[PDB]
RNA sequence: CCACCCGAGAUUGAGCUAACAGGUCUGUGAUGCCCUGUCCGGGGCUGCACGCGCGCUACACUGACUGGCUCAGCGUGUCCUACGCCGGCAGGCGCGGGUAACCCGUUGAACCCCAUUCGUGAUGGGGAUCGGGGAUUGCAAUUAUUCCCC
């Protein structure tokens, strides 16, 4: 069993695929601990610490970004985990985590899960 | 979304699903 | 005198050469010189690279009528001939196939063996998804191999058939919009000339079907 | 569109070719008016005391240098270019793809991120202006076409 979610930001694009595991998390191919920026890290691992590890132990994703620049593909992967989680446990396991853990992120985060529709404006003659 | 960036979304979907399902020379004789 | 008319085939210039290949087919259209004609076009294509269009043009007004061994033989060569990556020979033998296949040709020329041999390699190429000059002409042999398969023993070709569809649907999804309409008219001739009149031999179908309803039910 | 039933009528009578502010074409007025250049060579096209304005690069430590790491989009292309070889670099040679969501191109962009050197110094900030040499586009580079090295 396993589902298939994306996130975006400008430009940027997230594709998270989800899977019966063990608690490994990829992006690109390349772990989540090991994404370039530093400084953003905690941002890259908010929906861990809030869940914690022991609600992705059971649980292992892969994830495809393509588009937008370092933060944008930052904020995509964060979307992509969270909506990759949530609809796991909505289609698979019951719906009152899946409820809970929702709640958990709208109260941290609305981008976690609510796409921020930004981008550049069109300059006319 | 929007033509593109769902465009691009779905083309990336579909080869993560090809790169998930992934995971010798030309048949030159006809008879064996 | 034949193998005197012949030889001047690959000779450079373009009057010479047309004025023989017009002869030869004229000759052979108009056969105890089959086999000599096929081994020389063979003996020529193994030997060599211009004048290989030019018996693969042979080839294309010729294969019709040759025997099966040597159709075999050809079919080899030609084969062994796409191991190259040249992209003029690869639509010229495609067009060869089309000739071959077009004429519809008798148990004689072809078998229905050899028809299921060379339909099993000749999967091994489809260029890539969206070249769209040799996907067209692949397409349009195979939908020709497949018609005459069916032609000779249908249940076979029935057979056959899901592979051709499952690669027809998924090469639907190529960005091009002409591939497209191909591959829905070849589809929808396979379905009409190759697939519905037998239906009454076959009868009703299910989920537990064994001969050719059980390939109907995989490319369904 | 055709034919037909019903229906009085499923079409019987009146009025309306025309138009050229787009024009064109060798004609008509003893038509009104005002008068009686080409090719060629060379140079200059801001040459600079100054006044008034657009811009580009900086006056550094939230920075410069060296290395490492990792992400775009709108477009364009028979001049865009992959790749191989030579040179330290501009560049040179050969061999392929692309009239194109097919090839450049999974457009391996820069800021940014991570380590090194630097230490308040008109200084490793800043590059103007010059001296020497090489290469490239052109019939032709002098008054520096453009690029590269010191």
């Amino acid at each position: 069993q396993s589902v298939q979610v994306f996130g975006r930001k400008k430009t940027a694009t997230a594709v998270a695929h989800c899977k019966r595991g063990n608690g490994l998390i990829k992006v690109n191919g390349r772990p989540l601990e090991m994404i370039e920026p530093r400084t953003l890290q905690y941002k890259l691992l908010e929906p861990v610490l809030l869940l914690g590890k022991e609600r992705f132990a059971g649980v292992d994703i892969r994830v495809r970004v393509k588009g937008g620049g370092h933060v944008a593909q930052i904020y995509a992967i964060r979307q992509s985990i969270s909506k990759a989680l949530v609809a796991y446990y909505q289609k698979y396991v019951d719906e009152a985590s899946k409820k809970e853990i929702k709640d958990i992120l709208i109260q941290y985060d609305r981008t976690l899960l609510v796409a921020d529709p930004r981008r550049c404006e069109s300059k006319k003659f | 979304v929007g033509p593109r960036l769902s465009r691009r979304i779905l083309q990336q979907a579909r080869q993560q699903q090809e790169e998930l399902e992934a995971e010798r020379e030309r048949t030159t004789r006809l008879g064996p | 005198v034949y193998h005197g008319l012949l030889s001047f085939t690959v000779h450079p210039k373009p009057k010479i050469r047309k004025a023989a290949q017009h002869g030869v087919c004229s000759v052979l259209k108009g056969h105890p010189a089959a086999i000599s004609t096929a081994k020389f076009c063979i003996q020529e294509i193994e030997k060599s690279a211009t004048t290989t269009l030019h018996m693969l043009t042979l080839l294309k007004d010729l294969l019709p009528c040759f025997p099966e061994g040597l159709v075999k033989s050809c079919s080899e060569t030609l084969l062994r001939v796409m191991t190259l990556s040249h992209v003029l020979v690869t639509a010229c033998a495609m067009q060869a196939f089309h000739s071959l296949f077009h004429a519809r040709p008798g148990l004689s020329t072809l078998s229905a063996e050899l028809n299921a041999q060379i339909i099993t390699a000749l999967y091994d190429y489809v260029p890539s998804e969206n070249d769209l000059q040799p996907l067209l002409a692949w397409l349009k042999v195979m939908e020709k191999a497949h018609i005459n398969l069916v032609r000779l023993q249908w249940d076979l070709g029935l057979g056959h058939l899901p592979r051709f569809f499952g690669t027809a649907v998924t090469c639907l999804l190529s960005p091009h919009s002409q591939v497209l309409t191909a591959a829905t008219q070849s589809l929808k001739e396979i379905l009409k000339e190759c697939v519905a009149p037998h239906m009454a031999d076959i009868g009703s179908v299910t989920s537990s079907a064994s001969g050719p309803a059980q390939s109907v039910a995989k490319m369904f």
